[PDB]
C-alpha cells in the first residue's frame, strides 16, 4: 500500500481550497475515473471550462495522482476506513472525504472486474464429443471384433483467438480409468466444499 | 458399505477380485515383495528377477505376478494418500476378505516406511515447470553510435527449466536495462512476503 | 444353516462374483446380486432394467423381483420358480438353477 | 414403471429448471427455446439472450440454469430417431408435477417440427473424426529419358490430395504402387458391401 | 475366408514334401525365428555350411512356410479348414498334423505382432489432475478463483505426448457426465445385439 512522494505532493495540493472548490474538486475526480475506465476518451477530459482557472502542471500531476490512488485502492482491495485515515492524514475535511468515498462506490464494481481481467492462463476446455465404434479388421489382421472409443476435446488458447481441438482414441479399459480420474477430482473439490 | 483407503468410495472391483490372487501366498515372501514394489515407489530400484524368484514357488504367471504388484502399488499408495493408519487399514482389509495373517504381515512394513513414502509424493506431485538454476552478468556501456556517451549498466540473466523427471533442460535468455531489473526484483520481493505467511 | 451358504457363495465368489466374499452384508444381498449378475452376464435377450442397490426397500425390491421372475423364464430357466418362493430364501430351489447359469457365465 | 429417455437419474440441471419455469410466463420461454435451438446450429446468439435478461430482470444466475437445462434435455431428446421416441411417451414422460401443460406443445412442435431434417443434417456431422478428402488432382507422365539413362519409357503418375483440415500432399505414385492402392480400395469396398448386407440380417431377428 | 492357395506360392512349397519331417520341423521353428528374432539370410551360409543344402530353394521354403503361417494365423480358421486346405499339396499326414500343431501353437503371439501394422492413431496413457487455487496477481491482491490442472499423456506411433489444460468445476461435472453416457450405450439392447450377433 506504499505510496510516492509525487502522489503525497499531488493530494497536499488537493485539499487547498484555494485551488479547488468543491465542484472543482469533484470535475476532477470524475474525470480521472473516467479516463481510467472509458475506451474512448480524449483529451475532452480537461475541457471543462470550469476547471480553466488553474495552471495545468498541477491540474495534470493532481490528476496523475489521483489515478494512481485509486489503482492502488483498487489493487489492494481498500476499504472505507482505509481511505478515510490516508485522506485525513492528508488534511481533508468531512465533505471532501465523504464525495472521495461515494465516487469510490459508485463504479468501484467496474474497477475490480479492469483488474481481474489482465494475465495469461493455460488453455481451458469447454466440451466434449464422443463417437462409439466396432473394429473389425486391418490390412494385416482379418477378424478382431473389438469396441474403441473416439473423444475430441473443445479447447480455446488465451493466446490465440482460435478454438484448437484436441482428438485422442480410447478403449474402454482407458476409458474407465479416465473417468475414475475426473470423478476422483470432482470429489476432491466436493470435500473441499465441505470443509 | 464402503472403505476409506479408497477416499470414502466403493473398493473397485479389480483390487477386490486381485487382493484373492494376494491371498494366495507366503507372508514371508509377502514382507520381501511389498518392500521391492514400496522401495521401487521411493526412487531405490525394483529387481522384477528378485520378485519373480520370490513367487516362484507358487508358479504365478504373468497375470496374476502382474495383477498381484498392481494391487500392492495401489492400495499402499491410496492408503498414503489420507495418511491411513496400520489399524484401520488392516480392520479395512480384513473386511476385503484378507486374513488377519497376510493384514499383519504387510503392515509391519507398510507401517514403518509411510513418512518418506510421503515426503517423497509430496516431492513428487503433479507440476509443470521448475527451475533449475539461474545464472546473471552485468555490462556497463561506455559509447556508442546512437549516443556518444551513455555510462549505464545492463543485467544479463538465465533461467534454467526442466519440464520433467529425466529431461532436457531448456535455457531461457533475455536482456534487461536497470528500470526492468530493479521492478523485477521488488515484485518478486513483494511475492515472497505474500507467499511466506502461507504456512 | 451356514453350511450351505458357505458352499453357495463360495462357487459364486470362483464364478465370476467375486464381490461375494465381503462381510458385514446378509446373504440375501450377496446372492440375488450374483444371480442378478450370472443372468446378464450370458446375457439371453433382456430389455428391463436389473438395477439394485444393497438393503433395498420392499418398494423396489418386490417389483424387481417380478421382473425377474418375468424375465428368467424368457432365458429359458431350466427350472420353475415361484414370485412368493423367492423371497423365502429357497435355497435348495437356487442350488440345481444356479448350476446352468454359473458355467454358462 | 419406466427408465426415461434423459437417464435412470435426472442430471440436477432439468430437475431444477422444473421449479424454475413454473412462474414464467410462456412468451419469455418461447423466446428462449427459440434461442436454444438457434445455438444448437453453431450460431453465436449471446447478444440477443442479453438483452432478453435485461428487458425480463431475470438474475444471469436462474437464467443459466434455465437455459442449460433446455440444451441438455433438447440434446437428450434428439438423440434417438422418432421411431425410438413417441409423442406418447414424451409427454407421459414430461408429467405434470412441477411442469406446465402449454410448454410441451412448444417441446414437441420444435422436435416434430419442420426443423428437425435441419438439426439431424447438423448432428449427423458431428459424427467424423478424422480429416475428409476435399479434391483430388492428377497428372500422368511417360519418362523418354533421364541423365542416369538415355531412354527410360518408364510411366508414372503424379498426385496431389487435399485435406479438410488444410493439408495438401503432393507426390509421386509408381504403378505399382498404384496397383496395390486400387486392389486395396477395391478389397475394402467388397467387404464394406459385406457388412452393409449382414447389418440387416444378423440384427433382426 | 478358406485358404484356397495360389499356384505361384504352392511351387515355393515343393521343396518341403521332398524333405522329412525332422527338418521340416526345424524349418517351422526358422520360421518362428524369423518372426521374433527377425530375419538373417546369413543362416543360409550356416544352412549350407551344415548341410551343404542349396541356400535358394532353402530361402523360399522358410518363406513360404512362414507366409502360410502368417495368412493361417491372420484369420482364425478352425483346424478342419487348414486340414481341408493342406490336402492339396500333396504331403504326407504326419506332416499334415506337424504343420497344424506348429500352426495351432503360435496364433496369439502372431496375432499380436501383427496388430502393430494398423495405421497408428493417437491413444490415451496416463492422466494427472492438480487443484488449485488464484489468490493474487500483480494487479488484484486478493482473489478468489479455483481453476484444476489436467496433464493430460498421448502415444502417437510410439512416442510420449503431453498436454497441459485447466477447466472449472462445472466444466469438469459436465465432462464426467458426459463420458459416464459414452461407457453406458454399451450396456443397451442396441450394443448388445451387434455384439453379440456378429460373433
Amino acid at each position: 500500500m506504499e505510496l510516492s512522494e509525487s502522489v503525497q505532493k499531488g493530494f497536499q495540493m488537493l485539499a487547498d481550497p484555494r485551488s479547488f472548490d468543491s465542484n472543482a474538486f469533484t470535475l476532477l475526480l470524475r474525470a480521472a475515473f473516467q479516463s481510467l475506465l472509458d475506451a474512448q476518451a480524449d483529451e475532452a477530459v480537461l475541457d471543462h471550462p470550469d476547471l480553466k482557472h488553474i495552471d495545468p502542471v498541477v491540474l495534470k500531476h493532481c490528476h496523475a495522482a489521483a489515478a494512481t490512488y485509486i489503482l492502488e485502492a483498487g489493487k489492494h482491495r481498500a476499504d472505507k476506513s482505509t481511505l478515510s485515515t490516508y485522506l485525513e492524514d492528508c488534511k481533508f475535511d468531512r465533505e471532501r472525504i465523504e464525495l472521495f468515498c461515494t465516487e469510490y462506490q459508485n463504479n468501484k464494481n467496474s474497477l475490480e472486474i479492469l483488474l481481474g481481467s489482465i494475465g495469461r492462463s493455460l488453455p481451458h476446455i469447454t466440451d466434449v464429443s464422443w463417437r462409439l465404434e466396432y473394429q473389425i479388421k486391418t490390412n494385416q489382421l482379418h477378424r478382431m471384433y473389438r469396441p474403441a472409443y473416439l473423444v475430441t476435446l473443445s479447447v480455446q488458447n488465451t493466446d490465440s483467438p482460435s478454438y484448437p481441438e484436441i482428438s485422442f482414441s480410447c478403449s474402454m479399459e482407458q476409458l474407465q480409468d479416465l473417468v475414475g480420474k475426473l470423478k476422483d477430482a470432482s470429489k476432491s473439490l466436493e470435500r473441499a466444499t465441505q470443509l | 458399505m464402503r472403505f476409506r483407503f479408497c477416499g470414502d468410495l466403493d473398493c473397485p472391483d479389480w483390487v477386490l477380485a486381485e487382493i484373492s490372487t494376494l491371498a494366495k501366498m507366503s507372508s514371508v515372501k509377502l514382507r520381501l515383495l511389498c518392500s521391492q514394489v514400496l522401495k521401487e515407489l521411493l526412487g531405490q530400484g525394483i529387481d522384477y528377477e528378485k520378485i519373480l524368484k520370490l513367487t516362484a514357488d507358487a508358479k504365478f504367471e504373468s497375470g496374476d505376478v502382474k495383477a498381484t504388484v498392481a494391487v500392492l502399488s495401489f492400495i499402499l499408495s491410496s492408503a498414503a494418500k489420507h495418511s491411513v493408519d496400520g489399524e484401520s487399514l488392516s480392520s479395512e482389509l480384513q473386511q476385503l476378505g484378507l486374513p488377519k495373517e497376510h493384514a499383519a504381515s504387510l503392515c509391519r512394513c507398510y507401517e514403518e516406511k509411510q513418512s518418506p513414502l510421503q515426503k517423497h509424493l509430496r516431492v513428487c506431485s503433479l507440476r509443470m515447470n521448475r527451475l533449475a538454476g539461474v545464472g546473471w552478468r552485468v555490462d556497463y556501456t561506455l559509447s556508442s553510435s546512437l549516443l556518444q556517451s551513455v555510462e549505464e549498466p545492463m543485467v544479463h540473466l538465465r533461467l534454467e527449466v526442466a519440464a520433467a523427471p529425466g529431461t532436457p533442460a531448456q535455457p531461457v535468455a533475455m536482456s534487461l536495462s536497470a528500470d526492468k531489473f530493479q521492478v523485477l526484483l521488488a515484485e518478486l520481493k513483494q511475492a515472497q512476503t505474500l507467499m511466506s505467511s502461507l504456512g | 444353516q451356514n453350511v450351505k451358504l458357505t458352499e453357495i457363495l463360495e462357487l459364486l465368489v470362483a464364478a465370476g462374483y467375486f464381490r461375494a466374499r465381503i462381510k458385514g452384508l446378509s446373504p440375501f444381498d450377496k446372492v440375488v446380486g450374483g444371480m442378478t449378475w450370472c443372468i446378464t452376464t450370458c446375457n439371453f435377450d433382456v430389455d428391463v432394467d436389473l438395477l439394485f442397490q444393497e438393503n433395498s426397500t420392499i418398494g423396489q425390491k418386490i417389483a424387481l423381483s417380478e421382473k425377474i421372475v418375468s424375465v428368467l423364464p424368457r432365458m429359458k430357466c431350466p427350472h420353475q420358480l415361484e414370485p412368493h418362493q423367492i423371497q423365502g430364501m429357497d435355497f435348495i430351489h437356487i442350488f440345481p438353477v444356479v448350476q446352468w447359469l454359473v458355467k454358462r457365465a | 414403471g419406466r427408465v426415461s429417455f434423459l437417464g435412470a437419474q435426472l442430471p440436477p440441471e432439468v430437475a431444477a429448471m422444473a421449479r424454475l419455469l413454473g412462474d414464467l410466463d410462456r412468451s419469455t420461454f418461447r423466446k428462449l427455446l427459440k434461442f436454444v435451438v438457434s445455438s444448437l446450429q453453431g450460431e453465436d446468439c449471446r447478444e440477443a439472450v442479453q438483452r432478453l435478461g435485461v428487458s425480463a430482470n431475470l438474475p444471469e444466475e436462474q437464467l443459466g440454469a434455465l437455459l442449460a437445462g433446455m440444451h441438455t434435455l433438447l440434446q437428450q431428446a434428439l438423440r434417438l430417431p422418432p421411431t425410438s421416441l413417441k409423442p406418447d411417451t414424451f409427454r407421459d414422460q414430461l408429467q405434470e408435477l412441477c411442469i406446465p401443460q402449454d410448454l410441451v406443445g412448444d417441446l414437441a412442435s420444435v422436435v416434430f417440427g419442420s426443423q428437425r431434417p435441419l438439426l439431424d443434417s447438423v448432428a449427423q456431422q458431428q459424427g467424423a473424426w478424422l480429416p475428409h478428402v476435399a479434391d483430388f488432382r492428377w497428372r500422368v507422365d511417360v519418362a523418354i529419358s533421364t541423365s542416369a539413362l538415355a531412354r527410360s519409357l518408364q510411366p508414372s503418375v503424379l498426385m496431389q490430395l487435399k485435406l479438410s483440415d488444410g493439408s495438401a500432399y503432393r507426390f509421386e505414385v509408381p504403378t505399382a504402387k498404384f496397383q496395390e492402392l486400387r486392389y486395396s480400395v477395391a478389397l475394402v469396398l467388397k467387404e464394406m458391401a459385406d457388412l452393409e448386407k449382414r447389418c440387416e440380417r444378423r440384427l433382426q431377428d | 475366408m478358406l485358404l484356397e492357395l495360389s499356384e505361384e506360392h504352392k511351387e515355393h512349397l515343393a521343396f518341403l514334401p521332398q524333405v522329412d519331417s525332422a527338418v521340416v520341423a526345424e524349418f517351422g521353428r526358422i520360421a518362428v525365428e524369423f518372426l521374433r528374432r527377425g530375419a538373417n539370410p546369413k543362416i543360409y551360409e550356416g544352412a549350407a555350411r551344415k548341410l551343404n543344402v542349396s541356400s535358394d530353394t532353402v530361402q523360399h521354403g522358410v518363406e513360404g512356410l512362414t507366409y502360410l503361417l502368417t495368412e493361417s494365423s491372420k484369420l482364425m480358421i478352425s483346424e478342419l479348414d487348414f486340414q481341408d486346405s493342406v490336402f492339396v499339396l500333396g504331403f504326407s499326414e504326419e506332416l499334415n498334423k506337424l504343420l497344424l500343431q506348429l500352426y495351432l501353437d503360435n496364433r496369439k503371439e502372431i496375432r499380436t505382432i501383427l496388430s502393430e501394422l494398423a495405421p497408428s492413431l493417437p491413444s490415451y496413457h496416463n492422466l494427472e489432475w492438480r487443484l488449485d487455487v488464484q489468490l493474487a496477481s500483480r494487479s488484484l491482491r486478493q482473489q478468489i478463483k479455483p481453476a484444476v490442472t489436467i496433464k493430460l499423456h498421448l502415444n502417437q506411433n510410439g512416442d510420449h505426448n503431453t498436454k497441459v489444460l485447466q477447466t472449472d468445476p462445472a466444466t469438469l461435472l459436465h465432462l464426467v457426465q458426459q463420458l459416464e453416457q459414452a461407457l453406458e450405450e454399451m450396456k443397451t439392447n442396441h450394443c448388445r445385439r451387434v455384439v453379440r450377433n456378429i460373433k
